[PDB]
């Protein structure tokens, strides 16, 4: 067709211009002419993809109203295909501006005085500068933007303690733009003056001058402030000294990546309290005196919402004092906190952030600013942030890599460029919830609204409403916290929308008439992040979204997905929080090439099944009874499952000589990584067997029992498991009253949750926990005592019990009491704690 | 060997494919060995420099263009078709 020819002109065009602007993201571009050059771009950029995935999916449609679609479809490819020519034409000397692209050494001002709550950060790092071994070491100060490394830094450079200690003290500013040589002529500055002499000297020989200078001065602390990369430092480093005299390198950085690689632990820096924000906020708009007790109750305000950077307090500070001494003043100063810090201060807040957002790659700065559409103080789910990246489509690799494994490894990346907090980390140590700060949040907003329209918030605020259909055709995603039902009830025109991220965290239940709403107003919608949403029934609209790829909802009265869902070829996670026990996938999802999550809340029965699932990874929970052959057949790359239902069946063999159960399939895996059990089973009274370890599968690393009631003899079998780490049980997931351990077992097992159990007495031995760190007993009351074997375990770091007995805690104070005397003989304590609750009794 | 896979109606995304295929192992000798056969064409046929300027993907940088390691493969083709070229016409990379 002709028109095939069409789309295939048009995406070497894009293919120019997506590469052009790629290259225009490398750096800031300052002038507005180019500002909106690169919007025009992007803009038909955009609008282009959202064509030509019209034309794919249509195509697709029509291989399996077809005339006028096509002939709708061709009329837009031939638009865009104008104005790419239009652009090519008319904007051709814009293009090669941008192309053509190619100063003062800013270095930072800092506190001299008045450095607020920095006495305790400061001597932790004095005094770790004053230990360690004898050759070159270096303590980085690793942080987010604005948190006062410069400032402690420079604390600790004029500490008294520190100029007595370090006879040569050296400050040096590095930074993204740095020229070797000029460094090293900066440090030889400080002990000879004359400079002609090394006019000519090369870099290399200069550092061997530096290195002559540093050494004669005794032990020395370097400053080496803002180093961005390890580049830089390997750079640098060749000219200090390792003379054997405990000389130090103090690194301030943002990267945690590069302090890492410097010192194995590197110090991270703090937030100010909420006390502390008030008295640095009071201290610096007011010159040596009392705030008034009108502007107490408001500037508290201020300075809680600064969440305690001290470089938002400095920003605000410079507002309220323009703002004069009023209530009514500090009162709007309070309402819009976010405002002064990013839009009304760029030089402070806005820029200092553009330094890490720049040098992020073009992929990960669409995954950061992404994070901006969840609320401002929230927690995001690590796993549902993975999810939203890959959908939307800012994972684009083309290694043997899971998409899953590059995505984490670019959430590390933010965390490391510390763009992103975490909250929670697992026991394996992955992420497992993240949260922006306050101050980043903003940016991350108004970047990905003003700038680069990767997202719009939609609110009903005092100078805002819900947008008209002329805001609706630019905008290219939605995000809403509130007020999801009057905004859907307006029937809105979202044609190139391309997500619906309701990022609000009460659960809403929407009534039936508006459910259609969603699908019928964004026909491309891609993302479709529903989860707080209540859905009670589908319709054929919702089935309509064949470019989506996410759909995460929330249902109570959907017993069963309908078979047309099988639509949707392109979908990747599916999410269902279900409150029914029962699920049924009638959709043929099997052939969902890029199909990789099944996230549900019930049994799901599989239908009936050349082809190769290689990109499934996760089924949350799957019928016993849907174990069949074929089935793990197609799903060799998987890396999870999990099985609600009858677990009778899964054990059950049957008389007629075979006496292999489904369980074999299960161990047949060669690349299950993640095991669930929940079993429904309770008007039984049998306690059951686990079967033989030479059928599990070969590479299982975590696992998770519930309500299965095993009997605890039979977890031998599971200690000859050789790669397993992680081990959950929950709700009496083994039943006895008596547990005796075996020799050997658990050579990797590294954490063991239990919840209700059944035992009352526990017996153990050496071998048994090698590598355990965390052990949990959470409402176990029917528990006697622990054994004593637990004490010679080297590696572990944490036991918590909750509602013990009174015996059980007399063995919890005898086990910290071994653990203290192993301790104090020598070894170096892992940060244990114990919970105990009144501490006077038995003591 | 067959002209019909060696023409490929266009020389920068087979240069760019030829890359993709490299991250992967099973790929990589085969990406490697046709990686020298693109540079087998460009020396055959004599192509104007500008050509293969732009199948390099050299127009997008500032200052960096020396510490490329494109940039001195781009000065090794050029000195090659200097030892293989029909006429003493000079080849130069400056126009
Ligand atoms: N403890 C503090 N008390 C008072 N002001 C502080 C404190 N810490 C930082 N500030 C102020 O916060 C602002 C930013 O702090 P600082 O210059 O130390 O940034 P930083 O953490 O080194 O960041 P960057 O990575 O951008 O260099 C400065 O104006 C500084 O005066």
């Amino acid at each position: 067709l002709g028109i095939q020819g069409e789309v295939e002109n048009l995406l070497t065009d894009l293919n120019y211009f997506n590469a052009f602007l790629k290259e225009a993201a490398k750096s800031r571009r300052e002038n507005e002419v180019l500002k909106e050059l690169v919007k025009k771009i992007r803009k038909v950029v955009n609008d282009a993809e959202d064509s030509i995935d019209k034309f794919v999916v249509e195509a697709k449609r029509h291989d399996d109203t077809h005339v006028a679609r096509a002939k709708g479809v061709a009329d837009e490819i031939k638009s865009i295909r104008e104005r790419v020519k239009e652009i090519r034409d008319n904007d051709a000397y814009g293009l090669q501006a941008i192309t053509l692209d190619d100063e003062e050494r800013k270095a930072p001002v800092v506190e001299e005085d008045d450095v607020v709550g920095f006495d305790d950060e400061a001597k932790t790092v004095i005094d770790r500068l004053i230990g360690g071994s004898d050759y070159v070491e270096v303590v980085p100060v690793v942080g987010m933007p604005g948190l006062g490394k410069t400032t402690l830094a420079y604390k600790i450079y004029k500490d008294p303690k520190v100029e007595y200690e370090f006879f040569t003290r050296v400050w040096v500013y590095v930074s993204q733009t740095f020229k070797r040589r000029e460094i090293f002529l900066n440090i030889i500055s400080k002990f000879t003056r004359n400079t002609k002499q090394y006019d000519d000297t090369p870099e290399d020989d200069l550092a061997n001058e530096v290195k002559e200078l540093l050494g004669k001065g005794g032990k020395y602390l370097i400053v080496l402030d803002d180093v961005w990369t390890m580049e830089a430092w390997d750079r640098i480093k060749i000219a200090f000294p390792n003379n054997g005299k405990r000389n130090r390198v103090l690194m301030t950085t943002r990267q945690s990546n590069v302090a890492k690689r410097c010192n194995d632990k590197p110090h991270d820096l703090k937030f100010l309290t909420k006390d502390e924000s008030w008295e640095l906020l009071e201290k610096k708009v007011f010159h040596k005196e009392k705030c008034p007790p009108e502007l107490e109750l408001p500037g508290i305000s201020i300075a809680e919402k600064c969440m305690g950077l001290p470089l938002a307090i400095v920003v605000i500070a410079g507002a309220l004092i323009g703002k004069g001494k009023t209530t009514r003043e500090w009162e709007l100063v309070a309402a819009s906190v976010g405002e002064h810090l990013i839009n009304r201060d760029p030089e402070n807040c806005k820029k200092l952030v553009q330094m890490s957002y720049d040098r992020l790659p073009y992929d990960l700065k669409a995954c950061f600013l992404y994070c901006g559409a969840f609320p401002g103080g929230s927690q995001i789910p690590a796993k549902k942030l993975i999810r939203l990246w890959i959908a939307e489509g800012f994972i684009q690799y083309q290694g043997p890599l899971a998409l899953e494994d590059v995505a984490e490894d670019h959430l590390n990346d933010l965390v490391n460029r510390n763009l992103v907090m975490v909250t929670q980390r697992s026991c394996s140590g992955q992420i497992k919830t993240c949260r922006v700060h306050d101050m980043l949040h903003e940016f991350c907003r108004h970047e990905a609204m003003m700038e680069e329209n990767l997202f719009q918030e939609i609110k009903q605020g005092q100078e805002r409403s819900f947008p008209g259909k002329q805001e609706l055709a630019t905008y290219r995603r939605l995000c809403i916290q509130s007020l999801i039902p009057e905004f859907l009830s307006m029937k809105p025109s979202g044609e190139h929308v391309r997500s619906f991220l309701c990022v609000g965290s009460k659960k809403i239940d929407m009534p039936p008439n508006e459910i259609p709403s969603i699908p019928k107003a964004f026909p491309l919608l891609r993302v479709l992040d529903a989860e707080s949403i209540k859905f009670s029934r589908f319709s054929r609209e919702f089935f309509k979204l064949f470019h989506l790829r996410y759909i995460a909802l929330s249902t109570d009265k959907i017993k069963t997905i309908p078979a047309d869902f099988g639509n949707l070829w392109n979908i990747q996670t599916l999410i269902v929080e279900t409150q029914q026990a029962t699920l049924d996938i009638k959709a043929d999802i099997w052939n969902m090439t890029r199909l990789r999550h099944v996230c549900t809340n019930a049994s799901a029965t599989l239908p009936s099944t050349n082809l190769v699932n290689r990109c499934l990874q996760t089924l949350s929970t799957i019928a016993p009874e849907c174990c069949t052959a074929e089935v793990f057949t197609r799903t060799p790359n998987l890396k999870k499952l999990g099985v609600r239902g009858k677990i009778d069946a899964l054990l059950e063999s049957s008389k007629d000589g075979s006496g292999s159960g489904l369980f074999s399939n299960i161990g047949k895996l060669g690349c299950l990584e993640y095991l669930k059990l929940v079993n429904d089973t309770r008007l039984s009274s049998k306690p059951l067997h686990l079967p033989p370890a030479y059928i599990f599968p070969q590479k299982l690393k975590k696992l998770s029992l519930v309500d299965t009631w095993f009997e605890w003899k039979d977890m031998s079998i599971l200690g000859l498991l050789p790669e397993l780490e992680v081990l959950k049980l929950k709700e009496n997931a083994f039943k006895g009253q008596s547990w005796e351990q075996e020799d050997g077992g658990f050579p990797r097992l590294q954490v063991l949750w239990i919840e209700r159990t059944d035992l009352t007495s526990w017996k153990a031995s050496s071998g048994n926990f090698p590598r355990l760190k965390h052990l949990a007993l959470i409402s176990c009351d029917k528990l006697e005592e622990l054994p004593a074997e637990l004490a010679d375990v080297k590696n572990l770091q944490l036991i918590e019990l909750q509602s013990s007995s009174e015996s059980a805690a007399r063995s919890a104070r005898a086990i910290l009491k071994r653990n203290q005397e192993k301790e104090q003989d020598g070894d170096k304590g892992t940060g244990f704690k114990l919970s105990i609750f009144p501490h006077d009794l038995g003591l | 060997v067959i002209s019909t896979l060696t023409s490929l109606h266009g020389d920068k995304v087979v240069y760019d494919t030829i890359q993709a295929a490299k991250l992967y192992p099973q790929l990589s000798e085969l990406a490697l060995k046709l990686e020298k056969d693109q540079i087998r064409f460009w020396i055959a046929t004599r192509k104007d420099p500008s050509v293969v300027f732009e199948a390099l993907n050299l127009n997008w940088a500032g200052i960096s263009i020396f510490p490329k390691p494109e940039f001195s493969a781009w000065l090794k083709y050029v000195d090659d078709v200097n030892a293989r070229h029909p006429k003493e016409a000079p080849l130069s990379i400056i126009p």
